[PDB]
C-alpha cells in the first residue's frame, strides 16, 4: 500500500536543544516506516558513515528496532566516534563496540550552540576511576580522588570536580565549534521485524 | 604514594581553565586595540588581572609535586616552568617597592621633554620630532644639542632608582638559587635533558664572542669605507686614523645604520629597485598583496590560510572615529583563532611587512596540537628568524619577475647588486657590535665584577674598543647613558637579537642548499621549492618539546652556532671592499677624541 505511519525523524533531527555529552539522548524507534533516502540525500552532513552496513542498501533490509543517541561534540572529537578508537569521549563520555553495526551523522551547528558570551550549558566528563563498558551512561557527580586523602565531598588538593564545561563561541576556529551528532544503531533481537523501509511504487 | 601518575591529573585540569581564560583574555586586548574607547578599557583589565591571579593560585600547588621523582622528560619539562615562583619570593615590602620603582621608570622614560636653551618654551619627545632631528639632517652642532639634552635630560635620574633596582632584581634571583640575575636572563638557553644535547648557562658567555672574532675582519673593511665616506662628506670632522663620532650614525643611540645609506651609495646613478609605481599602475589593492603572499606559502608547501582570518582580522582602513593602532601584529587568541592587525598602504614595505606576518602566522599555526605550556619556540631567537627568512626570499628581482611585477627585459648587473648588499649590510652586520656590547656590559654589571663607580667609564671604554664609537663629550659618572633605551628600562633582555641573525642566514643557506640553487646566496629563491617546506616544517612543529639544540639539528647539519653563512652572504661586498678602500687605513685607534 501507500507509504504511511513514517519514523518521527524530525523531532530528532530537528529537535530545539540537545542534551550534553555526558548525558547522551536515547529514542526507541519502533513500528513506524523509515526513509533513509532524504537522510542521504542531504548535503547538510559534513560526516556520514556506515560500517555495519552500506548506506545505499538501507532501504532494503530491515530491522526489529532502532537507538538513536543525540549529543553535541567539539568539531576535531568527532573522530572518536568510531569501533576500537581511545580518547577522553570514547573512554569516560561514549563507548561503542568493536563489533558495532549502525551509522554515525555529525553537523555543524555553529549558528546556533555558539554565543557571544560563551556557551556554558555542555558539559563533559573529565576524570573517572574506570573506562566505560559500550552503551553505558554514568551522570554521577561525585568528587573524584586523585590522590590517597579522603575528600568528603570537598574538592581540594587532590579532589577535582569530574565535569568541565565547554566554552562555545561564533569566534572559534573550526575543530572547536560545536558539531550535534546522531548516531542509529540498529537491534536485531529475534522478535518479528517492524522498522522496515518503504516499498517503492 | 605516587607522584608521577597524579601530576598528569593536575596538569590536565590546569590545561582546561588556561585555555578559556586566556582566550578570554587576548579577546578583551584584541577588542580594545581594535576600538579605542573608555568602555573597552576596564573589560580588559577585568580580565587581565583575572588571569594573573589564576597563575598566582595554580603556582602554589605546583610546589606540592616534587621535581626530583618525575620520570617522563615532558612532565617535568612543563612542570618546571609552573614551579617558578617569579617575583613572589620577597616579601610585600620589598615586592611593591619593585614594582613601584619598575613603573615609574617606565612612566619617566615615555615622559622625555627638551627645550633649547634659546626658545625655553618649546620641548620635543621621542616621537617623530626630536627623534627626526638626528633621522634626517646634515649639521653638527643641532645633533650633538639634541644628542645631548637628551642624555642629560631623561638619562640624569634613571641613575639612582636603576642602582636600586640592580640590587634589589639581584637580590630577587640570588633567593631563587641563581648566582646573579645574569642566569636569570641565560637559564632560557639550558637544557640538562637528552645526553648529547646539553647545554649550560655559563656555555653561551663563552660561545657568544668565539662566533663574534669571525665576524671583525668584515666589520673593520666596512667601517673604514663608512668613515671614507664621512670625511668626503664631513670636511676636517672625523680623523682618519681614528673612529667616527657618536651622533653622526644617523639614530638616537647608532643601532642602525639605514640612515646613513644616502651618503654612503657606491653608485648614484644607478637606482633601486621600486615596484611602487608598477603596484599603483596596476591598480592593486590591499586585498592582493596578502593573496600574493598566501601564494607564496602555498606554492612553498606550507598549509593554506584558515577561513575566518578573513573575516575577523582587521586588514585595513581603519577610517573614521572607529579608532585603531597602526602597529602591525599577529595575534594568536587560541582556540584555532588567528588574526593579524595591520593598517596597509600601497608600498613594497607593507608587501614585505604582509609576508613577515604570515610567516609569524604560519609559525604560530604549526606547533597548534602541542600542548599549552608548550606553544612557543624553541628560544627566542626561532620565532623572528622564521618571520625574517620570507622577507628575506621575497625581494628577489626574479621573485617579482615571476609575479609580472618588473619587465621581463631586466638588465641586473653589477651595480644593482652591489648596491642592494652594502643597503642590507649597512642595516644587518652594522649592529651585531652593538648588541654585544650592550649585553656584555649588563652582564658584568649584574655579576658585580664592576664596582659602582666604575660604571660610565668602562662602558665608553669598552665602546671605543668593539664598536669603535667616541664620545662627542666627556660624560662624568653621574650619568647613566645605557638606561637611556627601551630594553634597558623595561626589563627586557637584548641577547635575543644577536642570536636571531645568525639563525636567519645558518636557515636560508640550508634552504638553499635543500633547494637546488647554484649561484650566488644573495639571489636564492626558495619558491616553487616543495623540498624545502617539508625541512622547514619538521622543526615548526616541534615547539617548544624539544631541546633548541634538536630544533638545530632538522634543518641544518650541526646542532652549534657559528657564523659561517653570514661570510658567504656579503661575499661580493667583502671582495669588493678589499679593493676599494685600498688607499687608507683599516681599523681604529682608542686615542683620539673629538674634544681633545
Ligand atoms: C528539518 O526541517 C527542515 C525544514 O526546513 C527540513 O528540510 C527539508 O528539505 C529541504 C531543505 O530546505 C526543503 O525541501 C524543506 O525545507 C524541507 N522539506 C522537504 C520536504 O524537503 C529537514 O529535512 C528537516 N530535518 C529532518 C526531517 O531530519
Ligand atoms: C611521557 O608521557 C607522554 C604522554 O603520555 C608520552 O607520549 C605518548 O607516547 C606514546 C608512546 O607510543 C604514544 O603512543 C602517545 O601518542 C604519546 N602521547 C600521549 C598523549 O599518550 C611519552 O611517551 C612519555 N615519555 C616517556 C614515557 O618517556
Ligand atoms: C619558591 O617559594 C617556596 C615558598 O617559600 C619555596 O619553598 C620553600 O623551600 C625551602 C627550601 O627548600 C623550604 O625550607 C621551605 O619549607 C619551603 N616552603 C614551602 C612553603 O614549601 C621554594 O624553595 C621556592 N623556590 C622554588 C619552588 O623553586
Ligand atoms: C587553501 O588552498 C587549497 C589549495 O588551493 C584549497 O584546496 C582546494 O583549492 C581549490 C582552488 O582554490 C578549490 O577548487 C578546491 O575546492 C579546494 N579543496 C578543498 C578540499 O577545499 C583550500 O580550499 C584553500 N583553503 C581556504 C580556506 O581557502
Ligand atoms: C613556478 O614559478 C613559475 C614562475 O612564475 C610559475 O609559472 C607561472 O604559472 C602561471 C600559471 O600557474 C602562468 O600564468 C605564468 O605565466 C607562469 N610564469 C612563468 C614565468 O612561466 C609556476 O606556476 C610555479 N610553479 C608552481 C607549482 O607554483
Ligand atoms: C493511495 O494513494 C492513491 C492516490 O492518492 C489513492 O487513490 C489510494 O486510495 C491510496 N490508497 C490507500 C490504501 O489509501
Ligand atoms: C566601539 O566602541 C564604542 C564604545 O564602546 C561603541 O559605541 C562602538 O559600537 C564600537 N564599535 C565596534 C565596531 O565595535
Ligand atoms: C661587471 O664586472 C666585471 C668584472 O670587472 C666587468 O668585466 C664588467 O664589465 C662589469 N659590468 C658592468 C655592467 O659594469
Amino acid at each position: 500500500p501507500n507509504i504511511t505511519n513514517l519514523c518521527p525523524f524530525g523531532e530528532v533531527f530537528n529537535a530545539t536543544r540537545f542534551a550534553s555529552v555526558y548525558a547522551w539522548n536515547r529514542k526507541r524507534i519502533s513500528n513506524c516506516v523509515a526513509d533513509y533516502s532524504v537522510l542521504y540525500n542531504s548535503a547538510s552532513f559534513s560526516t556520514f558513515k556506515c560500517y555495519g552496513v552500506s548506506p545505499t542498501k538501507l532501504n532494503d533490509l530491515c530491522f526489529t528496532n532502532v537507538y538513536a543517541d543525540s549529543f553535541v561534540i567539539r568539531g576535531d572529537e568527532v573522530r572518536q566516534i568510531a569501533p576500537g578508537q581511545t580518547g577522553t569521549i570514547a573512554d569516560y563520555n561514549y563507548k561503542l563496540p568493536d563489533d558495532f553495526t549502525g551509522c554515525v551523522i555529525a553537523w555543524n551547528s555553529n549558528n546556533l550552540d555558539s554565543k557571544v558570551g560563551g556557551n556554558y550549558n555542555y558539559l563533559y566528563r573529565l576524570f573517572r576511576k574506570s573506562n566505560l563498558k559500550p552503551f553505558e551512561r554514568d551522570i554521577s557527580t561525585e568528587i573524584y580522588q586523585a590522590g590517597s586523602t579522603p575528600c568528603n565531598g570537598v574538592k581540594g588538593f587532590n579532589c577535582y570536580f569530574p565535569l568541565q564545561s565547554y566554552g562555545f563561541q561564533p569566534t572559534y576556529g573550526v575543530g572547536y565549534q560545536p558539531y550535534r551528532v546522531v548516531v542509529l544503531s540498529f537491534e536485531l533481537l529475534h522478535a518479528p521485524a517492524t522498522v522496515c523501509g518503504p516499498k517503492k511504487s | 604514594s605516587t607522584i608521577e601518575e597524579q601530576a598528569k591529573t593536575f596538569l590536565d585540569k590546569f590545561n582546561h581553565e588556561a585555555e578559556d581564560l586566556f582566550y578570554q583574555s587576548s579577546l578583551a586586548s584584541w577588542n580594545y586595540n581594535t576600538n579605542i574607547t573608555e568602555e573597552n578599557v576596564q573589560n580588559m583589565n577585568n580580565a587581565g588581572d583575572k588571569w594573573s591571579a589564576f597563575l598566582k593560585e595554580q603556582s602554589t600547588l605546583a610546589q606540592m609535586y616534587p621535581l626530583q621523582e618525575i620520570q617522563n622528560l615532558t612532565v617535568k619539562l612543563q612542570l618546571q616552568a609552573l614551579q617558578q615562583n617569579g617575583s613572589s619570593v620577597l616579601s610585600e615590602d620589598k615586592s611593591k617597592r619593585l614594582n613601584t620603582i619598575l613603573n615609574t621608570m617606565s612612566t619617566i622614560y615615555s615622559t622625555g621633554k627638551v627645550c633649547n636653551p634659546d626658545n625655553p618654551q618649546e620641548c620635543l619627545l621621542l616621537e617623530p620630532g626630536l627623534n627626526e632631528i638626528m633621522a634626517n639632517s646634515l649639521d653638527y652642532n643641532e645633533r650633538l644639542w639634541a644628542w645631548e639634552s637628551w642624555r642629560s635630560e631623561v638619562g640624569k635620574q634613571l641613575r639612582p632608582l636603576y642602582e636600586e633596582y640592580v640590587v634589589l632584581k639581584n637580590e630577587m634571583a640570588r633567593a631563587n638559587h641563581y648566582e646573579d640575575y645574569g642566569d636569570y636572563w641565560r637559564g632560557d638557553y639550558e637544557v640538562n635533558g637528552v645526553d648529547g644535547y646539553d647545554y649550560s648557562r655559563g656555555q653561551l658567555i663563552e660561545d657568544v664572542e668565539h662566533t663574534f672574532e669571525e665576524i671583525k675582519p668584515l666589520y673593520e673593511h666596512l667601517h673604514a669605507y663608512v668613515r671614507a665616506k664621512l670625511m668626503n662628506a664631513y670636511p676636517s670632522y672625523i680623523s682618519p686614523i681614528g673612529c667616527l663620532p657618536a651622533h653622526l650614525l644617523g639614530d638616537m643611540w647608532g643601532r642602525f645604520w639605514t640612515n646613513l645609506y644616502s651618503l654612503t651609495v657606491p653608485f648614484g646613478q644607478k637606482p633601486n629597485i621600486d615596484v611602487t609605481d608598477a603596484m599603483v599602475d596596476q591598480a592593486w589593492d590591499a586585498q592582493r598583496i596578502f593573496k600574493e603572499a598566501e601564494k607564496f606559502f602555498v606554492s612553498v608547501g606550507l598549509p593554506n590560510m584558515t577561513q575566518g582570518f578573513w573575516e575577523n582580522s582587521m586588514l585595513t582602513d581603519p577610517g573614521n572615529v572607529q579608532k585603531a593602532v597602526c602597529h602591525p601584529t599577529a595575534w594568536d587568541l587560541g582556540k584555532g583563532d588567528f588574526r593579524i592587525l595591520m593598517c596597509t598602504k600601497v608600498t613594497m614595505d607593507d608587501f614585505l611587512t604582509a609576508h613577515h606576518e604570515m610567516g609569524h602566522i604560519q609559525y604560530d599555526m604549526a606547533y597548534a596540537a602541542q600542548p599549552f605550556l608548550l606553544r612557543n619556540g624553541a628560544n627566542e631567537g626561532f620565532h623572528e628568524a622564521v618571520g625574517e627568512i620570507m622577507s628575506l626570499s621575497a625581494a628577489t628581482p626574479k621573485h617579482l619577475k615571476s609575479i609580472g611585477l618588473l619587465s621581463p627585459d631586466f638588465q641586473e648587473d653589477n651595480e644593482t647588486e652591489i648596491n642592494f648588499l652594502l643597503k642590507q649590510a649597512l642595516t644587518i652586520v652594522g649592529t651585531l657590535p652593538f648588541t654585544y656590547m650592550l649585553e656584555k656590559w649588563r652582564w658584568m654589571v649584574f655579576k658585580g665584577e664592576i664596582p659602582k663607580d666604575q660604571w660610565m667609564k668602562k662602558w665608553w671604554e669598552m665602546k671605543r674598543e668593539i664598536v669603535g664609537v667616541v664620545e662627542p663629550v666627556p660624560h662624568d659618572e653621574t650619568y647613566c647613558d645605557p638606561a637611556s633605551l627601551f630594553h634597558v628600562s623595561n626589563d627586557y633582555s637584548f641577547i635575543r637579537y644577536y642570536t636571531r641573525t645568525l639563525y636567519q642566514f645558518q636557515f636560508q643557506e640550508a634552504l638553499c642548499q635543500a633547494a637546488k640553487h647554484e649561484g650566488p646566496l644573495h639571489k636564492c629563491d626558495i619558491s616553487n621549492s616543495t623540498e624545502a617546506g617539508q625541512k622547514l616544517f619538521n622543526m615548526l612543529r616541534l615547539g617548544k618539546s624539544e631541546p633548541w639544540t634538536l630544533a638545530l639539528e632538522n634543518v641544518v647539519g650541526a646542532k652549534n652556532m657559528n657564523v659561517r653563512p653570514l661570510l658567504n652572504y656579503f661575499e661580493p661586498l667583502f671582495t669588493w671592499l678589499k679593493d676599494q678602500n685600498k688607499n687608507s687605513f683599516v681599523g681604529w685607534s682608542t686615542d683620539w677624541s673629538p674634544y681633545a
